[PDB]
C-alpha cells in the first residue's frame, strides 16, 4: 500500500514535467520561430524591404553629394560669419 | 499548361498560400504572438502543478515525523522508572517511520532545485516575450513609415521625368 | 486548496528572507531611531 | 542607509540585486538614445517632403 | 525531455564558462567597484 501511494505521488510531479517540459516545449520551439529564417528573420527581411525602397529614391532623386556637404558648409561660414559680419557692423 | 491546370484545380488552396504571402509574415506574426500567450498560460498552470506537489510531500514529512514525535513522546518518559526494556521496543518502532522521514526528507529538499529553476526560467522568458512585442510595432511603424514613405517617393517618379511633371514639360511643348 | 494559493506566489511573487530582514532590519531604526527621537524629544 | 550600523553584508546582497535592474536600464537606456535620430530624421523628411 | 532541451542549446547556444567568469570576474568589479563608490561616497 505504502509503495501504491508512492508511485502515485511521482505521477503527477513528472506528469507536471511532462506538462513542464511540453509547456517548456512549445515555448522555445516557437522561440525558433523568431530568431533566424523565422519572423525575426522576416523582420530582418523588412529592412532589406525598406533597404530595397530607399535605394530607389537615391537614384531617382540623386543624394547630395560631399561637394555639396561642402558648399552648403563652406557658403554657411561666409552666411553665418559675411551675415554676422554685417551684424557685428551693423549693430557694432 | 500544366501548371495552369493545377491553379485552377485547386484554386481555393492556391488562393489560400496568396493570403498567407498578402496577409503579411507581420500580420501572421500578430497572431503568433497570441499563441504563445496561449502557452505562458499554460505554463503559469503547469509550473503550479508543480508548486502543489512538492509542499504536499512537504506534509506527509510533517505527518510522519509528528508520528515519530508522538513515539519520541512516549520515548520521553518510556525510559522512566529503569524499564529500559520497554523504551528499546518503542525506539524500535521509530526507526521504522524515521527511514521515511530520511527518504522524504531528501526528497523535498531536492524538489526544491526544480521548482526554483523553472519559475528562474519563466522570469527570464516573460521578459524576453514582452521585450519582442515592444519592437514588433517599432518596426511596423518603420514598414509602416517605409511603406508610407514608400508610396510618397513612388509618387515623386510620377512627378519629374517621363511622368506628371514631364507631362508638364510636354503641355509646354504643345 | 494547495493547488489555487501556489497561483497567487506565482501571481503575486511572496516576501523574500531579504524582504524579511529589510522590514525587520528596518524595523529597528524604525522602532529604535523613532523612539531616538522619543527619548531625546520627550526626555 | 542599508550599509549603516555597520553591517556591510547586508548592503553587499542589497547592491547585487540593484545590478540586475541596472542591465536593463543600460541596455534600455542605450536604445531611447538610439531611437531619438529615427524620430528626428524621419520627421525632417516629412517637413521638407 | 533530454530530445527537446539540447533544441535549446543548439537553438539558443547557451552560457559558455567564459561567460561564467566574465560575468563572475566583471561582478567583483560590479560588487567591489560599485561598493568601492560607496564605501567612499557614504563613508
Amino acid at each position: 500500500e505504502r509503495k501504491y501511494l508512492e508511485l502515485k505521488s511521482q505521477k503527477n510531479l513528472y506528469l507536471a514535467r511532462l506538462k513542464s517540459a511540453i509547456a517548456a516545449q512549445k515555448i522555445e520551439e516557437i522561440a525558433g520561430n523568431l530568431d533566424n529564417a523565422s519572423a525575426s528573420s522576416l523582420f530582418e527581411r523588412i529592412e532589406t524591404k525598406i533597404l530595397e525602397l530607399e535605394a530607389e529614391r537615391e537614384l531617382l532623386n540623386p543624394p547630395p553629394s560631399p561637394l555639396d556637404k561642402k558648399f552648403e558648409q563652406w557658403e554657411e561660414q561666409q552666411a553665418v560669419e559675411a551675415t554676422l559680419a554685417a551684424m557685428k557692423a551693423r549693430r557694432s | 499548361m500544366e501548371l495552369f491546370n493545377r491553379v485552377g484545380r485547386v484554386l481555393k488552396s492556391q488562393l489560400t498560400h496568396w493570403q498567407q504571402q498578402q496577409e503579411a509574415p507581420e500580420d501572421l506574426l500578430e497572431r503568433l504572438l497570441g499563441e504563445m500567450e496561449l502557452e505562458l498560460i499554460e505554463l503559469r498552470r503547469a509550473l503550479a502543478q508543480t508548486i502543489a506537489t512538492f509542499k504536499s510531500t512537504e506534509r506527509q514529512r510533517d505527518a510522519q515525523q509528528l508520528i515519530a514525535q508522538r513515539w519520541y513522546e512516549k520515548a520521553q518518559a518510556a525510559l522512566d522508572r529503569g524499564n529500559e526494556q520497554l523504551a528499546r521496543e518503542a525506539l524500535g518502532q521509530r526507526q521504522s517511520y524515521q527511514s521515511h522521514t530520511e527518504a522524504l526528507g531528501k526528497s523535498l529538499g531536492e524538489q526544491r532545485a526544480l521548482v526554483e529553476q523553472v519559475r528562474g526560467q519563466l522570469q527570464k522568458l516573460e521578459r524576453k516575450y514582452l521585450e519582442l512585442k515592444s519592437q514588433k510595432n517599432l518596426y511596423l511603424a518603420r514598414l509602416k513609415s517605409a511603406i508610407a514613405a514608400q508610396k510618397i517617393e513612388e509618387i515623386a517618379g510620377n512627378l519629374d521625368n517621363a511622368s506628371a511633371s514631364s507631362l508638364f514639360e510636354r503641355i509646354e511643348t504643345k
